[PDB]
């Protein structure tokens, strides 16, 4: 079992906000950074988001990032038929000197 | 104890090979030479620059911080190292201000 | 442009040891801080470690118990993953990563780092 | 704010030119030149050293730290220069761990 | 054994600024940290403030209200003191330091330093 | 009058241990580091402790230094006729920010 808490699916109509919820503890999301990965069907994963709410180049504006205390949200944007694709979440573990993934959440879009 | 979880203040270090402009000794802004020659050999002039991931890692400021009675905060701290400089027509072997580490500052509260 | 080629996809027997390649095709591969996770068939993302080349310091997960050998050479500008007595569970696909970020580099800390570019993937089969 | 008291763990800044041996990038042992050429002009070979002033600047361990919740102490950390070196034969324009800050680390107790 | 050589004692009128050299024999200006602490006949030390030559980065204390302006010139080798608008009370013995170790050099941070190896004086006499 | 507080004449016999205290706040002594300035007359002074305990080359074994919280002590062991002078407290005064003295200390031996 993964030790980030994730939401096994979500579902959204296009072009609409959704957002993506993740759990934690003091040993991990309390004390450091939440990254988010895209992993599209047949494909490597992909990073999205890094040190909370900052983004890479090429990512664009739509995608957005935050943290509240052992809690991280993510926040897709004007959403699209590209955007189907499996969300994973990833933070360092000071307890467990690793780093933490997610169970991993399916957005579906009709 | 020596291994330690986390720092008060969290570090993130990058090798620089892309350095163009820098803020040299004194604080005048220099022009910073890609390359640098060794008689026989040619080098790319690489940095290695560690700074902040982010200033306030905890709510209150730095993390493990008395937060009831010090106003805390992370801060980047600078080394200074040779560099093949160019000013004008002319190359130059002098100090540029480059970050170093990631400390946290304390202020008492009122 | 610089980009992650990985080993070929195997299928070995149980007991074995597989090792997956990861070579940096460009430069400046002492620069990045190579980290490996793995994916099961339909399954959630595991990490099972890292190395940095430039320093050859590395780190792996407790829950392997000593298995996974991470290995890096600058010359060939290729970081391996060494899997040994595999197991039926162990069958996944395989993925390196590289980062230009180096977090927590401390004598007194354990220095690690983000998955920012992924390699395109070794699938390892464990026949049973 | 911004300009602080004092920071969590007090630095010591030493402009070193009388530098014979030092570490290497790999944790090698090599003799550092004490005179570098270019072409035509020598320097003498200089390099900005910060260390820690005393591991403990507080009883407890560093400034302004949560003592009944961490265990804590000053660590000295590093950046790698590149300086002219010998390994017995011949020169040798490589990095070499030099201490360039004093940082905390915690440590939860039990 | 590097030596700090001070200015001739002076003698001045109250309004009139007195400039204090400072010259280093041998050589490494640069990497000392360079004080001012002056001392009233039968009295104790009165900090002024400092300059570090190779950053041009200086500090004054707040009491003199700004009429300290410590200056430094490295092809010289040598730190001046300028104490503008004298009056009967600054009749003291002004002393130059030096220390080569350079505490809190930080952006967030007043940088300091000690007193390691002191000047001979110069005594400045103000008229009445 | 002066910031650290410092005992205004100090007697004893020749080759005796003798101490001279130093009282400071919070905002010096307690959470910075003490040295010791002698200065003997119609003589400049001269560093003979600094960072609490240390001493630099050529000052004697004979001279000790100590700090316990805002209170620093100084002790001349084995007592002689070119120990007679004044003796000053100096450290850094982190709310003033600037370097504090003590009122100074007169030696005497018979």
């Amino acid at each position: 079992q993964s030790v980030l808490t994730q939401p096994p699916s979500v579902s959204a109509a296009p072009g609409q906000k959704v957002t993506i919820s993740c759990s934690g503890s003091s040993s991990n999301i309390g004390n450091n950074y939440v990254s988010w990965y895209q992993q599209l069907p047949g494909t490597a994963p992909k990073l999205l988001i890094y040190d909370n709410n900052k983004r890479p180049s090429g990512i664009p504006d739509r995608f957005s990032g935050s943290k509240s205390g052992t809690s991280a949200t993510l926040g897709i944007t004007g959403l699209q038929t590209g955007d189907e694709a499996d969300y994973y979440c990833g933070t360092w573990d000071s307890s467990l000197s690793a780093w933490v993934f997610g169970g991993g959440t399916k957005l579906t879009v009709l | 104890f020596h291994r330690g979880e986390f720092s008060v203040c969290d570090s993130v270090s990058v090798w620089v090979g892309d350095k163009t402009t820098a803020t040299d000794i004194k604080g005048k802004e220099v022009m910073v030479l890609g390359e640098v020659n060794i008689n026989n050999s040619v080098f790319k002039q690489y940095f290695f620059e560690t700074k902040c991931r982010d200033p306030n890692p905890v709510d209150s400021g730095c993390r493990g911080i008395d937060s009831k009675h010090w106003n805390s905060y992370c801060t980047t701290t600078h080394t200074f190292v040779k560099a093949l400089t160019m000013d004008g027509k002319q190359a130059a072997w002098r100090f540029i201000r480059i970050d170093t580490a990631c400390v946290c500052v304390l202020s008492r509260k009122a | 442009q610089v980009q992650l080629v990985q080993s070929g996809a195997e299928v070995k027997k149980p007991g074995s040891s597989v090792k997956v390649s990861c070579k940096a095709s460009g430069g400046t591969f002492s620069t990045y801080g190579i980290s490996w996770v793995r994916q099961a068939p339909g399954q959630g993302l595991e990490w099972m470690g890292g190395i940095i080349p430039i320093f050859d310091t590395g780190n792996s997960a407790q829950s392997f118990q000593g298995r996974v050998t991470i290995t890096a050479d600058e010359s060939t500008s290729t970081a391996y993953m060494e899997l040994s007595s595999l197991r039926s569970e162990d069958t996944a696909v395989y993925y390196c990563a590289r980062s230009s970020r180096i977090y927590d580099l401390n004598p007194s800390l354990t220095a690690y780092y983000d998955m920012d570019v992924w390699g395109q993937g070794t699938m390892v089969t464990v026949s049973s």
